[PDB]
RNA sequence: CCGGCGCGCG
C-alpha cells in the first residue's frame, strides 16, 4: 500500500491515513473575539460555487476509466493543479493504447467505429475468410468500407489523423460531460441574443422610439411656419 | 512560427486559491460593517480595513501567479509571453488573471471599493466605472510627460 | 489487382456550381502520404486553370457607375453578375462571346452566344432583368488562365473552391503503412475527379 | 370503469404527466382591472408594466400546453390531452407541441372545426351589448369517447385548469378523465388560473369550482385567487392596517412588503380529505405550502429589472407549476418531508425566475440545467 | 402635415355599441387588450400591420379591458388577447378568436367568413 | 525572443516526464 | 507592511501572557509582540512552528483554527473624514 | 460624414472650449478628471486625444438636457407600499444625484434571512458603499446608461481595459464604408439604433404598399397618397467617401409609417455595417506580424472584400 | 524527381472492366409507441431511417409489431 | 490600416496566396493572421471572445446582439455563452475542431507551405 | 506661398 505507491508514483493520498490526526477542539465562539466568530447564518458569496474547468471534467473521466483514482468523487483544487502539471502523460498513454488497439484489431475493426453503415464482420478472421472466398484483400475491403462512410462521420474520424492526434478521451466524451467544462446552460437564455443573419430590423418594435417627424412638417403641423 | 504560441480564454490562468481568498476577505468585510453599524468601530477604522484587506489580497495573488505558472503550466502562453521577457510584465498579467486591485480618485484618495475581478472574468458595471479613473490619468499624464 | 489502389469514396453535387468528392489512396509507405498530400493541395489550389469572362463592352454607357432606363440593375451590378459566370474550356486564347437580346424578360447565362470551344456550367445564373422592350448588346471576352486578373472584369480563374486531406495509420507496424484521403470542392467547371487527375 | 386498456408495461422514466385542456398561443386567462394604465397606443411604454406589474399578473399562468412544454424542457415527460381543428392553425399548434417533445397521441383532430374560433351572436339585452356562444371551439369540444386511455393509465399526475369549467362539454369530459385517472392511480393537479368570467363574485365561483376542487390532490392558486376565494376585503383591510402609536416589534418599523402567511385555520374552508398539497404563490417571491401535516413558506425572489428590455412575466406561473410537477414525480418524499419539500420548491422558484427574462411564454421556458444553475447561484449551499 | 403613427382606433363600449348598431359595409374587427398584458404588444403590432393591409376594406378597433371590464365580460371574453370578427351582415354571427393567432389566419377569417 | 526561448527550453524533467518513478538516442554528431 | 500567513491548516498554540493586548487600525483586538515569539500550528500531519518577529501584530488567538494562506500576523498626510 | 456612426456622434459632443470657456492652457488640472456627478450624463471613456484631453466630452445614451441646462439620466425608483408611483422612471439632475442611494447590482441572492437584508454596491455622496436593499432608493437598470454611442458598439467591453475602449471608439469613427457591406455576426444590439437615427437608410413617412422599386427611386402609395422616394447613387462626402443606397423592399409589401424602405452605405437590413467577417488566426508568422503588422491573404484582394469607393472633388 | 513522379503516377491508373409527420399523430398501439420513445425515435423520418434488423434489437419488440408497423404505413 | 472593435489596430505588411496561408482542419485557409503578443500588453480580452463566437455564429447561421456586462446574471457569463455556442456549432456541423475539450477555442492548424501542423493549438475565429 | 480658428494621426 503506502510507502510503495508513494515511492513508485502510483495514485495515493498525499497524507497517509494511518499517520493522520485530527485537529482537536478549537474555540467555540464563546471564548473567541467578535471578529473571529463564524456567522450565525450562512452568507451569500457569489463565490460559493466552484469554478468549472477542463481539468475537473478530464479528471472525473479518468477516474471513471480507472486511469487515476482521486481522494473523493470531486477532484480538489490540489488535484486539479497536479493534473494541469502532469496532463500530457495521461493523454500520451491513451494515444498509445489506441495505437495498440489499432495494431491488434486491424484497420477494418478499428475504423468501423466511424462507419456505422458497415454491417459486415470486421475481425481479422472474417477479413481473411472474405479474401479467401472472393479474392479481395484487406486493402480492397477497407476501401469498400470507407465508400459507405458519410462526410460527417469522416470529419469525426479526423481525430485519428496522425498529425492531429486528438485526445481519445475527448473524442468519446459525451455532451453531459462536455457541458460541465463551462458549467452547463447559462441562466440567461441565449435565445434572447440570437438574431437571424438575414433579419431586417423592424423600426416599429417595442425597443424603438416613435418615428422621428420631419422637422419642417413638424413646424408646420404645430402652426409655426406658414406655407 | 513553428511553435505558434497563441492565446485562449482558458490559457488565462487564475491561481486556484482566489475563490478561497476572496471569500475570506468578503467574510471579514461583512463582519466589520455590522459592527460599524453597531458603533463598535468608527468610520476611519472601517475605511482603512476595506482598503488594506483588499490590497493585501490583490498583492498576494500577484506573488503566487508566477510559481503557479512555473510549477503547473510552465509552457502556458501567458507565462511564456512575459517570463521570456518578450512582451508584457507581471503587473499586466495580474490585471488579466488576478484582480485589478484598488483605484484612486483624482484627488489622491483611494476608492473604498475593490475591483476583485480580472479582465478574463469581466468587470462589473461599478468596477468598470472605477477602472476608468486610471484610464483618464494615463491619457492626461501623457499630455504632461511629453511637454 | 493493384497493390496500391485509389477510389472515389464519395461524390456529391450540392448545387449546379458546387461539386464535392472524397478519394482514398492506400496503402502508402510512411512519409509518402504527407508528400502527396501537400503537393496535391498546392497543385489543386494554385496550378489548375479555369475559364472566365474578363472584358465586357457596352455601347450607351458614360461610365460603369451609371444606370440604364428599363434595366433594374445598374452597369456595376451587371458587371458583378457577369463576373460570377462559371465557364468551361480546354483551350487557350481570348475567345469572344455575345449577348444580344431584346426585352422584357430575364437575361440568364443561357443567353450567351458562346464559341464552340466554351460551354456554360450553370444556365440559371442571373445577369440582368429587362422590364420593357429595350435593346441590349454586350460583347464579351473569354480566356483560360491561372490565378486571377469595354470594361475590365476582375476574373478569378481558380475552379477549385477548397481542398483537404487526412492521413491515417493503416494498422500493425509491418511497414507502418498509411491511408490518404483527399477532399476536393469545385465550382462545377470540372468534377473533383477531373481536378485530381489534372493536378 | 370496468376494465383496463392496452398492454401493461414497466413504463419509462421520468414518470409521465398529462395536461388536460386547450392548447393556445399565449392567452393569459387571469384578467382583472388595473389602476395604472400606460399609453393606449404606444406599446413601447407597456414594458414598464412588466417590471411594475399588477399583483394578479406577477407570475401569470396560461393554457395547459404551456405547462406541458415547460415540464418537458425541465427534463420531464408530458402528454397533452385535447382537441384541435383540422385547419392550418391546429396543425401549427400540434407541430409546436411536437417540436417540444410533448406527446400528442392524446390530441384529437376535428376536420370540420376551425381551431381557436368560437361562433357567437351579438345581442342588446337591457341596453347593453352582449354575446352568447353558438358553436364552441374545438378546444372546448373534447368528448369522453375521444379520450386516450393509455395516456391516462401511464400518467402519474393529471393537470388541468379552471378554464374547462367555462364549457359544459369540457366539464363532463374533465370529470370522466378524472375518474379514469384516479382509477389507474394518478394524482390530480388543479391549477386554478381563474379566467375573466370567474372573478365576478366569490360565491358563484366557489359553487362552480367546488367539485373539481374536491377532486384534486394538488392545488396551486395565486395569492389573489386564494384571497378572492376566502375574503378579499378582509385581507385588503389587514394589509392596510398601521399601528397608531408604536409597532409591536422592531420588524414592523421597516414598512416592508407584506408576505402574510395564511394560517391553516384560515385555509380550513378550502381543505378536504384527498388534498395532499396546497401551494399559494405570491409570484416567485413567496411559495406558501400547506399539507395535512405541516405548512410553511418558501422565500424566493425576482429580478426583471436586470434585463429591462427583454423581461416578460407571461408564462412564469406555468414554469413554477411545471417545476413543482417535475420535482413531485421524482421525489415522493416531498409530500411527507418539509425540508425536502422546501428544497424542491426552490427549484420551481428558480424556474419561475428564469421564465420572466424572455419575451414570450414558450420561447422563454428554462431548461433543467439553467434552472439548477440559477438555484445554486441564488441560494446559499445549505439551502440546496 | 405629419401622418399619425397608429391606424387602429380605441373606442368605448358605447361607441362600439353605436358602431355595431349602425349600418356597416366592411368587416369590423374588435380587439380587447390591456397595457399590462405582455402578449398584447405583439397583437398590437400585428393589428397595425393588418390595418395597413386593409386600407378601407376593413375596420380595426380596440377596446381596453381596464376601461370596459364589465363590457368585456358581457361579450364573453375569457382572456387576452381576444379578437371579435363582426360581419357587416346582421344575419351572420360574429367569430371570437383567442390567442396570438397568425396574421394569415386573420386574413383568411376576414376574406372567407365576413 | 519567444522563438529563442522555446528553442532553448530543454526537456521536461522529473514528474513532468515520467508518470512513475524510474525505479534516448545517441548521435555521432 | 508584510503579512505572515498560515502555511498549514491547524490549531494555533501560543501563550497569550507573553504578548500585550492592543487594538488594530482596523478596530480589531490583537496582541502586540516585542519578543521572539514561537507559534505552534497543530496541522493534520505533524505539528508545525511559525516564528513571529518582534514589533509585529499577532491577529489570532490561542486554540484558534486557521486555514492555509490565512493572514495570522502583521509586520510593521492629513485627511478629513465626514460621517 | 465618413460613415453613419460619425454623423450622429458629432452632434452629441460636450466642450469646455469656445467663447466663454477655458482654453487648453487655461484649463485647470483638476478639470479633465472624472467627477462622480458625471455618471449617466457624461461618458467616462470618450474624450479627445492630445492637448484637448478631458475638455471635449460626450453625452451618454440615455442622457437628457433638462430645463435648467443640467444633464439628466433616468433611474428606477424603489418606494414603500403606500405610494401610487404611476411612473417609477425619473430623470435625476446632478444636484439631487448625490442625495440618493443608487445601486447597480441585482437581487439574485438569498440566505436563511430575507431578501431585503442582502447587501449590494451602491453610490451615495460621491462614494461607493455596500448596503442592504432596504436602504436603496434608486436602481440603475439600463444597460447602455453610462456610455456614449462609440463605447456602446463594443461587444464584450467588460473584458477590455478601459484604456483601449477610448482608442476603440475613435477607430470606429475612421471606418471606411465598403463597396459591399455585411452585418456583424456578433454585436451589441445598438447597431439598429445607429442606423435608424443616422438618416442613411430610407424610412417611410406614410403607411401603404410598395408598387415600384429600382436603383433611382422607390414608389410608395398609401391612403390615396402616392409618394416617390429618390435614392442616392454614388455621392461624395466631406471625407471623400462614397454614399449609395439600395432598396430593401419589394413590390407588393405593406409598410408601416417609420419602417425601413432602403439600405444606405455601411447599412445592411437596418443595422450599422462598417466591416467584414473574415477567417482569422492569432499566431506569429515569420515576423510579418511583428509589433502590429497584419498578414492577409490574396482572397481578401481578388474577392473585393475590403474594396471601397473614394470620390475627390476638383473646383 | 523520379520518386515524385512515381508518387503521382497512381492517381492516373485505370482498371480493367417526413420531418413533420410524427409518430403520435399515427394511430399506433401503446406497446409499439412506447418502445419507439425508449429507443429515441420521435419522427417518421427516423422510423424509416432504421432497417428492420435494428427494430427487432431494441427491447420488448416482437415480429408481430414489425408487421403491424408496415400495414399502418401502407394505409397512410 | 485595419482594426477591430476592441482597440486592435494594425498595418497590412504582407499579402500571401491562399496556398501559403495557414489552414484549418476543414482545409480552409485563414484570411488574416494576427500577432498573439498584442493581447497581453493591450489587455483587450474581448476580441478573443468575439472571434470564437463569430466562428460559432457562421456555422450555426446565427447572429448575436449581446448587451454589455452580462456577468450581472452569473459568473463567467460570456465564457458560458461562447463555449456553449462553440460546442453547438461543433456538434451540429460535425466539426470537432470547432470546440476542443482539451483547449476550448483553440485548434491545431497546418502550415500552408509544408503541410505540417503548428505545434501549439491556435485560437481561430471569424 | 500670410496668419488665426476648428478637427484629427503617430
Amino acid at each position: 500500500g503506502f510507502e510503495l505507491d508513494k515511492k513508485l508514483g502510483r495514485p495515493h493520498p498525499f497524507i497517509d491515513p494511518t499517520k493522520k490526526k485530527q485537529i482537536e477542539t478549537t474555540l467555540t465562539s464563546d471564548e473567541s473575539w467578535w471578529n473571529w466568530r463564524k456567522p450565525e447564518k450562512e452568507q451569500w458569496s457569489r463565490w460559493q460555487r466552484r469554478r468549472p474547468d477542463v481539468e475537473t471534467v478530464f479528471l472525473k473521466a479518468m477516474a471513471e476509466t480507472g486511469q487515476v483514482k482521486l481522494y473523493g468523487k470531486e477532484p480538489t483544487l490540489t488535484e486539479t493543479s497536479l493534473y494541469r502539471a502532469r496532463r500530457h502523460l495521461f493523454k500520451e498513454e491513451r494515444l498509445q493504447a489506441e495505437r495498440e488497439r489499432l495494431a491488434k484489431e486491424g484497420p477494418m475493426a478499428f475504423y468501423s467505429e466511424w462507419v456505422k453503415a458497415w454491417k459486415r464482420d470486421t475481425s481479422r478472421e472474417a477479413v481473411q475468410k472474405h479474401f479467401e472466398e472472393t479474392g479481395e484483400d484487406e486493402n480492397t475491403q477497407l476501401i469498400e468500407m470507407f465508400s459507405h462512410q458519410t462526410d460527417r462521420e469522416y470529419r469525426i474520424m479526423m481525430g485519428t489523423d496522425v498529425r492531429i492526434k486528438r485526445d481519445p478521451l475527448a473524442m468519446r466524451m459525451k455532451e453531459d460531460q462536455i457541458k460541465q467544462i463551462w458549467g452547463g446552460d447559462p441562466v440567461y437564455p441565449t435565445i434572447n441574443y440570437i438574431q437571424a443573419p438575414d433579419a431586417v430590423m423592424d423600426f416599429r418594435g417595442p425597443d424603438f422610439h416613435e418615428p422621428t417627424p420631419n422637422m419642417l412638417s413638424y413646424l408646420k403641423e404645430n402652426c409655426k411656419v406658414i406655407s | 512560427t513553428a511553435t505558434s504560441i497563441s492565446l485562449g480564454i482558458d490559457d488565462l490562468l487564475t491561481i486556484p486559491s482566489k475563490g478561497w481568498l476572496v471569500q475570506d476577505a468578503e467574510q471579514q468585510s461583512l463582519i466589520l460593517e455590522k459592527h460599524h453599524h453597531y458603533g463598535n468601530v468608527h468610520a476611519v477604522e472601517k475605511l482603512r480595513q476595506s482598503i488594506e484587506i483588499w490590497y493585501a489580497t490583490s498583492e498576494y495573488l500577484r506573488q503566487e501567479m508566477n510559481p503557479n505558472f512555473r510549477m503547473t503550466d510552465p509552457f502556458n502562453p501567458v507565462h511564456m509571453m512575459s517570463f521570456s521577457g518578450a512582451r508584457g510584465n507581471a503587473s499586466q498579467v495580474h490585471q488579466l488573471v488576478g484582480m485589478r486591485g484598488l483605484m484612486s480618485d483624482p484627488q489622491g484618495q483611494m476608492i473604498d471599493l475593490p475591483i476583485q475581478s480580472n479582465l478574463r472574468e469581466g468587470l462589473s458595471l461599478t468596477e468598470y466605472i472605477i477602472s476608468c479613473y486610471g484610464a483618464r490619468k494615463g491619457v492626461v499624464d501623457t499630455a504632461v510627460r511629453t511637454s | 489487382t493493384r497493390t496500391l489502389q485509389w477510389k472515389c469514396v464519395e461524390s456529391r453535387r450540392d448545387s449546379k456550381r458546387l461539386y464535392y468528392g472524397r478519394f482514398i489512396l492506400s496503402p502508402l509507405m510512411k512519409g509518402q502520404a504527407d508528400t502527396i498530400g501537400i503537393a496535391m493541395r498546392r497543385a489543386l489550389l494554385g496550378e489548375i486553370e479555369g475559364t472566365c469572362i474578363t472584358r465586357a463592352k457596352f455601347e450607351n454607357i458614360p461610365h460603369d457607375y451609371s444606370n440604364i432606363v428599363g434595366i433594374q440593375e445598374s452597369v456595376h451590378e451587371i458587371l458583378m453578375n457577369l463576373n460570377e459566370i462559371v465557364l468551361k474550356s480546354n483551350l487557350y486564347g481570348t475567345r469572344n462571346a455575345l449577348i444580344c437580346v431584346q426585352g422584357p424578360g430575364y437575361i440568364t447565362a443561357r443567353d450567351i452566344i458562346l464559341p464552340p470551344s466554351v460551354e456554360i456550367v450553370d444556365n440559371t445564373q442571373h445577369i440582368a432583368t429587362l422590364t420593357e422592350p429595350i435593346n441590349l448588346c454586350i460583347g464579351l471576352k473569354i480566356e483560360r488562365n491561372r490565378g486571377y486578373s469595354s470594361y475590365p472584369i476582375d476574373a478569378v480563374f481558380m475552379p477549385v473552391q477548397n481542398a483537404n486531406h487526412s492521413i491515417h495509420s493503416y494498422g500493425n507496424g509491418n511497414e507502418k503503412q498509411e491511408i490518404l484521403f483527399i477532399e476536393i470542392w469545385t465550382n462545377g467547371s470540372l468534377t473533383p475527379k477531373e481536378a485530381l487527375h489534372e493536378a | 370503469v370496468d376494465y383496463d386498456d392496452g398492454i401493461d408495461f414497466p413504463y419509462d422514466d421520468p414518470p409521465l404527466v398529462c395536461c388536460f385542456g386547450a392548447v393556445q398561443k399565449e392567452f393569459v386567462p387571469v384578467v382583472r382591472v388595473h389602476d395604472n394604465p400606460m399609453h393606449p397606443d404606444i406599446y413601447s411604454q407597456w414594458k414598464m408594466l412588466q417590471w411594475d406589474p399588477p399583483e394578479f399578473g406577477r407570475a401569470p399562468g396560461g393554457p395547459p400546453s404551456n405547462v406541458a412544454i415547460s415540464h418537458v424542457r425541465l427534463g420531464g415527460r408530458a402528454a397533452f390531452m385535447g382537441k384541435v381543428g383540422g385547419d392550418d392553425y391546429g396543425e401549427e399548434l400540434v407541430l409546436m407541441m411536437n417540436k417540444e417533445r410533448v406527446q400528442t397521441r392524446g390530441v384529437k383532430f376535428d376536420e370540420g372545426a376551425s381551431t381557436a374560433c368560437t361562433r357567437v351572436k351579438i345581442k342588446f339585452e337591457d341596453g347593453k351589448m352582449k354575446a352568447e356562444t353558438v358553436k364552441e371551439p374545438p378546444e372546448d369540444s373534447l368528448l369522453a369517447s375521444e379520450l386516450n386511455l393509455a395516456v391516462l393509465k401511464e400518467a402519474r399526475i393529471f393537470h388541468f385548469n379552471s378554464e374547462v369549467l367555462t364549457s359544459p362539454t369540457m366539464e363532463s369530459t374533465l370529470f370522466k378523465a378524472i375518474q379514469w385517472s384516479k382509477k389507474f392511480g394518478g394524482l390530480i393537479f388543479f391549477d386554478l388560473n381563474l379566467p375573466l368570467p370567474l372573478w365576478r363574485s366569490r360565491n358563484e365561483t366557489r359553487k362552480l369550482i367546488k367539485k373539481s376542487w374536491d377532486e384534486a390532490n394538488i392545488i396551486e392558486v395565486s395569492q389573489q385567487e386564494l384571497e378572492f376565494l376566502l375574503d378579499e376585503e378582509y385581507y385588503e383591510r389587514r394589509r392596510n392596517y398601521t399601528p397608531q402609536y408604536f409597532a409591536e416589534d422592531f420588524e414592523q418599523t421597516k414598512n416592508r412588503r407584506d408576505y402574510y402567511h395564511y394560517t391553516p385555520e384560515e385555509i380550513k374552508p378550502l381543505w378536504h380529505d384527498d388534498l395532499k398539497l396546497l401551494v399559494v404563490t405570491d409570484g416567485t417571491l413567496r411559495l406558501h405550502y400547506y399539507t395535512p401535516k405541516f405548512d410553511g413558506v418558501v422565500v424566493g425572489t425576482e429580478d426583471v429589472l436586470i434585463t429591462p428590455f427583454t423581461c416578460d412575466r407571461t408564462g412564469s406561473g406555468d414554469a413554477v407549476v411545471a417545476g413543482i410537477m417535475r420535482k413531485l414525480t421524482t421525489c415522493p418524499e416531498m409530500f411527507e418531508d418539509q425540508d425536502v419539500l422546501e428544497r424542491q420548491l426552490r427549484f420551481a422558484v428558480a424556474a419561475g425566475i428564469i421564465s420572466q427574462w424572455t419575451i414570450g411564454a414558450v420561447r422563454g421556458f428554462p431548461t433543467e440545467s439553467a434552472t439548477q444553475n440559477l438555484k445554486e447561484q441564488v441560494y446559499v449551499p445549505s439551502m440546496w | 402635415f405629419v401622418r399619425e403613427d397608429y391606424l387602429v382606433r380605441k373606442l368605448s363600449a358605447q361607441e362600439l355599441q353605436d358602431l355595431v348598431k349602425g349600418e356597416r359595409k366592411v368587416p369590423l374587427i374588435v380587439d380587447f387588450y390591456a397595457t399590462w398584458c405582455g402578449p398584447c404588444i405583439l397583437m398590437a403590432q400585428e393589428l397595425e400591420m393588418l390595418a395597413v393591409e386593409y386600407e378601407s376594406n376593413a375596420m380595426i378597433v380596440k377596446v381596453d379591458t381596464d376601461d370596459e371590464y364589465e363590457f368585456a365580460r358581457d361579450m364573453q371574453v375569457r382572456g387576452l388577447p381576444t379578437l371579435f370578427f363582426i360581419s357587416p351582415d346582421p344575419s351572420k354571427d360574429a367569430i371570437r378568436t383567442e390567442g396570438l393567432i397568425p396574421l394569415q389566419m386573420m386574413r383568411d377569417i376576414i376574406d372567407n367568413d365576413m | 525572443l519567444i522563438g529563442l526561448y522555446v528553442l532553448t527550453s530543454g526537456t521536461r524533467r522529473g514528474i513532468c516526464a515520467n508518470r512513475y518513478n524510474p525505479c534516448e538516442p545517441f548521435f555521432c554528431n | 507592511a508584510e503579512h505572515v500567513r498560515a502555511p498549514y491548516n491547524g490549531k494555533i498554540k501560543f501563550n497569550e501572557d507573553l504578548v500585550h493586548p492592543t487594538r488594530t487600525r482596523h478596530g480589531h483586538p490583537a496582541f502586540l509582540c516585542y519578543i521572539d515569539l514561537s507559534v505552534i500550528i497543530e496541522s493534520e500531519d505533524i505539528i508545525h512552528s511559525v516564528t513571529i518577529p518582534p514589533k509585529s501584530f499577532l491577529l489570532v488567538q490561542n486554540d484558534q483554527y486557521v486555514e492555509s494562506e490565512q493572514v495570522i500576523a502583521e509586520i510593521r498626510e492629513r485627511v478629513r473624514k465626514y460621517i | 460624414r465618413t460613415n453613419p456612426l460619425t454623423q450622429i456622434v458629432h452632434g452629441r459632443k460636450l466642450s469646455y472650449l469656445g467663447p466663454g470657456g477655458l482654453t487648453g492652457r487655461t484649463a485647470n488640472f483638476r478639470i479633465r478628471d472624472i467627477h462622480p456627478s458625471h455618471y449617466g450624463r457624461i461618458c467616462p471613456i470618450d474624450t479627445s486625444e492630445g492637448i484637448n484631453v478631458g475638455l471635449i466630452g460626450s453625452l451618454s445614451i440615455h442622457a437628457r438636457i433638462g430645463d435648467w441646462g443640467s444633464l439628466e439620466s433616468p433611474f428606477y425608483e424603489l418606494v414603500e407600499k403606500s405610494k401610487k408611483a404611476q411612473i417609477r422612471m425619473l430623470f435625476l439632475s446632478p444636484s439631487q444625484d448625490e442625495y440618493y442611494m443608487i445601486a447597480a447590482g441585482n437581487s439574485l441572492a438569498l440566505n436563511r434571512g430575507i431578501q431585503e437584508e442582502q447587501v449590494v454596491p451602491a453610490r451615495y455622496r460621491q462614494e461607493f458603499l455596500t448596503i442592504a436593499w432596504e436602504e436603496v432608493h434608486l436602481r440603475s437598470i439600463f444597460p447602455f446608461q453610462y456610455f456614449s454611442i462609440g463605447a456602446s458598439l463594443i461587444p464584450f467591453i467588460e473584458h477590455n481595459d478601459a484604456n483601449r475602449a477610448l482608442m476603440s471608439s475613435n477607430m470606429q469613427r475612421q471606418a471606411v464604408p465598403l463597396s459591399r457591406s455585411e452585418k456583424c455576426i456578433v454585436g451589441t444590439g445598438l447597431e439598429r439604433q445607429v442606423a435608424l437615427d443616422s438618416g442613411v437608410p430610407a424610412i417611410a413617412e406614410h403607411e401603404g404598399k410598395i408598387l415600384y422599386t429600382d436603383t433611382e427611386k422607390i414608389i410608395l402609395s398609401g391612403n390615396e397618397n402616392t409618394l416617390s422616394i429618390p435614392l442616392i447613387m454614388y455621392q461624395r462626402s466631406n471625407k471623400n467617401t462614397c454614399m449609395h443606397q439600395k432598396p430593401q423592399v419589394r413590390r407588393g409589401k405593406c409598410i408601416k409609417k417609420g419602417q425601413i424602405l432602403a439600405d444606405g452605405a455601411a447599412t445592411v437590413g437596418g443595422e450599422l455595417a462598417l466591416g467584414k467577417n473574415v477567417l482569422v488566426a492569432y499566431m506569429p508568422w515569420e515576423g510579418y506580424n511583428f509589433e502590429d503588422a497584419v498578414l492577409i491573404s490574396e482572397c481578401l484582394v481578388y474577392g473585393d472584400i475590403y474594396t471601397s469607393f473614394h470620390i475627390r472633388k476638383y473646383e | 524527381s523520379r520518386n515524385l513522379i512515381n508518387l503521382f503516377i497512381p492517381f492516373l491508373h485505370v482498371e480493367e472492366e417526413f420531418q413533420y409527420i410524427f409518430i403520435d399523430q399515427l394511430e399506433l398501439p401503446p406497446r409499439i409507441y412506447n418502445c419507439l420513445k425508449k429507443s429515441n425515435i420521435h419522427t417518421l423520418l427516423d422510423l424509416l431511417n432504421n432497417s428492420q434488423e435494428d427494430l427487432i434489437k431494441m427491447e420488448h419488440f416482437h415480429i408481430e409489431d414489425v408487421k403491424k408497423l408496415l400495414d399502418i404505413l401502407e394505409k397512410k | 490600416k485595419v482594426a477591430g472593435r476592441h482597440g486592435n489596430k494594425g498595418i497590412i505588411s504582407k499579402i500571401l496566396p491562399r496556398q501559403d496561408m495557414p489552414y484549418l482542419q476543414d482545409g480552409r485557409p485563414v484570411d488574416m493572421v494576427f500577432n498573439p503578443l498584442g493581447v497581453p500588453s493591450r489587455m483587450n480580452v474581448g476580441q478573443i471572445f468575439e472571434c470564437s463566437l463569430g466562428l460559432a455564429g457562421s456555422l450555426l447561421d446565427r447572429h448575436y446582439r449581446i448587451a454589455p456586462f452580462d456577468e450581472r446574471y452569473e459568473q463567467e457569463a460570456s465564457r458560458k455563452l461562447v463555449f456553449s455556442e462553440l460546442y453547438e456549432a461543433s456538434k451540429q456541423t460535425a466539426n470537432p475542431w470547432v470546440f476542443e475539450p482539451e483547449y476550448p477555442g483553440k485548434s491545431r492548424i497546418f502550415d500552408g507551405r509544408t503541410g505540417d501542423p503548428f505545434e501549439q493549438p491556435v485560437i481561430i475565429g471569424k
